[PDB]
This record gives structure tokens, C-alpha cells and sequence, in this order.
RNA sequence: CUGAUAACUUACAGGACGCUUUGGCUUCAUUGCUUUUCAGGUGAACUGCCGAGUAGGUAG
DNA sequence: ACCTGAAAAGCAATGAAGCCAAAGCGTCCTGTAAGGTGA
DNA sequence: TCACCAA
């Protein structure tokens, strides 16, 4: 079983405002942004593994959850730097 | 280029016609007289060099 | 202190006369004279 | 018999085909797709056997973008590297043996080198059949690639491989197979209950035609000591 | 708290006077000002 | 059955100050556009009457 | 009621394209995270 | 568990 989406948002945003897409993880430019070729342009664009970790926003079930977390395995958050589901609990 | 003559411009194509173009002026047929007009200026620049 | 002022003249040269403005910094027949210029219209 | 698949679009595949270059992703990777796409379709008609496979390129785009791998246990994350990736816009004429729609956007395979491949729903009505080359390579839509097809001038070295590369400012290096380092023995893990030999990637030069119909059509050969995804014309 | 303005200003300044923009750093021109694509 | 399977790079930011391109100038001598040429299909819609009507009306 | 737009030859040579001087200094280029083996 | 190590 298949079931295809094709997804299209329409953003309304500020006079002349910011956008931020993801950007890259390498080893001058400080802020470097993920782009792909449409036509003959350069375009910042977001990452399937940005997107994928944003469709999997889910958990909640863990003994203390006050905000739902990114599926895996002792599930880690980002904002503050800990393993709830940590593998002593 | 020395001066001797052509032996490709015979009697015929040496009689053959030549177009061009000049600008003309004249004085229209009913007119009297013409006008010139201009002005002269008398400074002292050469009393220094610039 | 601001003191802004807006200064306009008026010249009587001769007839079908000359005028010079200033001329631009230059970086078969090659231009001796190249006048400053902006677009009015 | 030869089916289209037009626009397949990746988004984020690997440029490292081999570890020594980096470009377009290797051909054992297209060779996995399509035979991922035919024992698909092996559920139902047990005998579809793809024989060759035409790849028409738009688009490269390659790009050093980041790969964040996951916290593994004390609990952080592992060693820092860097990831060249590129974003494929091809499409593919195959060769078959001899089928609904929804027979074949259902089988069709969802990973080309680790990146997604889709079709998008509006070119759906570009999967039918023919039975002519001729009318098949006019058939697809948004015509502006260059066919894959192998440099075969004889070389031996990286020089051999930059004096070809400026001659053509178009020709592009990577993982044509696998060339092997022993003979494949039972193990006690192997990948799905084969045989395991230990292999090293092999680079090939690779052209790009107007457009021999033979060499345009790439297969697998296997030589008893590499495995190489080959055209037809050689 | 979200709270998004929209400014616009109006200058009136004097016959073909001087209008200073921000400008860039370079590492020949001595003033090379920002800039972007509006028509 | 793809150097296979799995994969969030993030966060912050004032480029500025000053600046006389100027001087000189002769484009110009010469000149034959000509020769010839059928738009036709008009036998159709006439001849009276009133009115000062070169206007305007009316009969068959 | 429709149909037609003519051919035949030519488009000149002579000479020149000036110089001279210069191209400013002060000051800086951020930090935090992410180890495989061995006693 | 920790002392090991470079361009």
C-alpha cells in the first residue's frame, strides 16, 4: 500500500523578510546554505532529512514528557543537551 | 598601379555609368538673400600661462 | 546647525556661444574631450 | 518493449562512488535500481527481466551538503566526517522480456545511492510501452540530456584519465565495479545468505551521446574475478 | 508574542542632494555600496 | 535487491572618513536614371403628380 | 466577374588618427559539541 | 577505567 502526497505550502510573510532553509555540516563562509539547481538558478532548499525528522515530531510517551520529541532511540532533544529514555531509566 | 592600361575595363564597361550620393543645398526658387550669423569673443589668456 | 541653501543662476553669453562643464576621468579616432553628464528626462 | 520511466528526480544522493572520486553516483547504484524495480513487478509476473537499461541525465548538482549521524553510545555522537551529495533530475528507458499504472508506481523503487526518487503524480502518463527506440527516446518530455556511454580508450593512470578530461570538459570519472581480492567463501554472516568476497571499486570514463543503439544499453557482466556494469557495445 | 511592524519613511531633501547608503567590505574602487534588484 | 539498512549543523553581527582631468584644432574636390504601357464588366432603376420650391413628398 | 504587378546595366579614388602627469592611509578575520585500542 | 596520538 502506496498512498503518494504532493504537498504545497503558500507563506505570507513580512515586507522584504528573512527565509531560512537548512544549511551544511562540513569541517571564511560561516553560514552555508543547502541549495539545489530549478532551471538556472541557484535555490536554498530543505533537506530530506530536515524534512523527515519534522514528519516524525511524535514522542510524548516517556515518563516526564512535556513536548513531543524526534522518533529514536533514547530519544535525544536538542534545545537542552540530554537522553530522555535514557538506557538506566 | 604602374600604368599601363586594364585589360578588363574594355570600351563598354568603362561607358557603364557610376551612382553616388551628395548632399544638396541651394537657394529656394522665390527667396531674396541669405543670412550667416555668428559671434566672436576677444579675451586675454595669452598675458599668463594657463 | 543645518543651513540649507538652494542657489540658481542665469548667464547671457553671446550668440550661439559655449558652454563647458566639467569633463570625466578617462580610464580610428579616439575621444579628446569627454564631458560629466546626468539624466534629466 | 521498451518502457519509459521519465523525471526520475532524486534529491539527495551520494557523490563519493568511489573513495577516490567524486561526481555522479557510481553505475552499480542504477543497475541496483532497475533490478530493484523488475523483482518488484516478480511478485505478479514472474518473468519481467529487464535486459538493459538507458539513462538519460539532466541536472547533476553536486554539492558538499552535511550528514548529522545518530547518538550511539557515554551517549554522543560519532566521529565528524564530510559527505559530498548530489541531486539527480534522469530519466530511464529500459529493455524488457516482453501491466497496469498502478501496478508500477507502487513497484517501483524509493532509493537510488541512499536518496529518494520519485516520480512526481502529473507525469504519470508518461510510463506506457512502445516497441521502437525511435518513438520511445521521442516520447519523454523536457528533452535536454546527454546518454551515458562508456570511454573505452585504453588507460591505465590518472594522467591517461586528466588528458581525457580536457579533450572533453564534459567527461565525467566514477565507480563503473567491483573488482574483487579473493574468491567468495561461506561465512557465518553474509549480506542475505550468499557468498562473501572482499571487492575494490573499479573507474571507468563516461561519454555522453547526441543521438548505435548497443552501446548506449547498459548490463551486468560478471568476469570471474570483477563485476562490471558495461553497455552492450563492448 | 508576534507582534510584526511595517515602516515606511518619507525624506525630502534638497535640490539633487546626497543620499548615503550603507557599503560593503572588500577585501580600484574606494566606496562600493550595498546593494540589491527591486525592477 | 543500490560503498547496503538508519541520519535536523546550528546560534550572533554597523565597513567608514576625504577627493577640480585638463589645454589645442578647416574634411573636401568631381558627376545625365532611362525606354514602354487600354482597367473593364454602365443594354440595369421608368414617367409622370402637388408645390414658388435645384428642399421635400407621392403613384405603378 | 476575377485577374494581373516587366526587364537591362552600374554603385569612384586620394591623405592623416597629437600628447602628459598621478593611482591615499589606519584597523580587524569569533568560539562550542561530536575517539579507537590497551592494563 | 585511562593513557596514548597527529597535520
Amino acid at each position: 500500500g502506496l498512498a503518494i502526497f504532493e504537498v504545497r505550502a503558500t507563506l505570507h510573510l513580512p515586507t522584504n523578510a528573512m527565509v531560512r532553509p537548512s544549511q551544511v555540516f562540513t569541517e571564511q563562509n560561516s553560514r552555508v546554505f543547502q541549495s539545489t539547481t530549478i532551471d538556472g538558478e541557484r535555490s536554498p532548499i530543505l533537506g530530506a532529512f530536515k524534512t523527515g525528522a519534522a514528519i516524525a515530531t511524535i514522542d510524548d510517551w516517556y515518563p516526564e514528557a512535556t513536548e513531543p520529541l524526534r522518533v529514536g532511540r533514547f530519544g535525544v532533544h536538542r534545545e537542552d543537551v540530554t537522553c530522555y529514555r535514557h538506557p538506566s531509566t | 598601379v604602374s600604368g599601363q592600361p586594364i585589360k578588363s575595363a574594355t570600351a563598354e564597361a568603362l561607358a557603364q555609368g557610376n551612382p553616388h550620393q551628395v548632399d544638396f543645398c541651394h537657394v529656394p526658387y522665390g527667396a531674396s538673400h541669405i543670412e550667416c550669423s555668428f559671434s566672436v569673443s576677444f579675451s586675454s589668456e595669452l598675458r599668463q600661462p594657463y | 546647525g543645518l543651513a540649507i541653501f538652494e542657489v540658481r543662476a542665469t548667464l547671457h553669453l553671446p550668440t550661439n556661444a559655449m558652454v563647458r562643464p566639467s569633463q570625466v576621468f578617462t580610464e580610428k579616432t579616439q575621444n579628446s574631450r569627454v564631458f560629466q553628464s546626468t539624466t534629466i528626462d | 518493449s521498451f518502457l519509459v520511466l521519465p523525471n526520475i528526480r532524486v534529491c539527495g544522493a551520494t557523490a563519493l562512488s568511489s573513495p577516490v572520486t567524486v561526481g555522479i553516483p557510481s553505475l552499480t547504484a542504477f543497475f541496483g535500481f532497475v533490478h530493484a524495480f523488475e523483482r518488484n513487478i516478480n511478485r505478479t509476473t514472474s518473468s519481467f527481466r529487464v535486459e538493459s537499461f538507458a539513462i538519460c541525465v539532466h541536472q547533476l548538482h553536486v554539492e558538499k551538503r552535511g550528514l548529522t549521524a545518530e547518538f550511539v553510545e557515554t551517549i554522543s555522537a560519532p566521529a565528524t566526517r564530510d559527505d559530498w551529495q548530489c541531486d539527480v533530475v534522469f530519466s530511464l528507458i529500459l529493455n524488457t522480456n516482453f501491466i497496469d499504472q498502478d501496478t508500477l508506481v507502487t513497484s517501483l523503487p524509493k532509493r537510488l545511492a541512499r536518496g529518494s526518487a520519485k516520480i512526481a503524480i502529473d507525469d504519470f502518463k508518461h510510463i506506457n510501452s512502445f516497441s521502437t527506440l525511435e518513438t520511445a527516446i521521442e516520447s519523454l518530455p523536457i528533452e535536454a540530456g546527454r546518454w551515458l556511454s562508456l570511454y573505452a580508450q585504453s588507460n591505465n593512470n590518472l594522467s591517461d584519465l586528466l588528458a581525457a578530461m580536457t579533450e572533453d570538459h564534459q567527461l565525467m570519472a566514477s565507480c563503473v565495479g567491483y573488482h574483487l581480492l579473493e574468491e567468495p567463501k561461506d561465512k557465518p554472516n553474509s549480506l542475505r545468505g550468499y557468498k562473501h568476497a572482499i571487492a575494490e571499486c573499479i573507474i571507468g570514463l563516461i561519454n555522453s551521446i547526441t543521438f548505435d543503439p548497443n552501446t548506449i544499453f547498459w548490463s551486468l557482466k560478471n568476469y570471474q574475478n570483477y563485476l562490471v556494469v558495461q553497455p552492450r557495445s563492448i
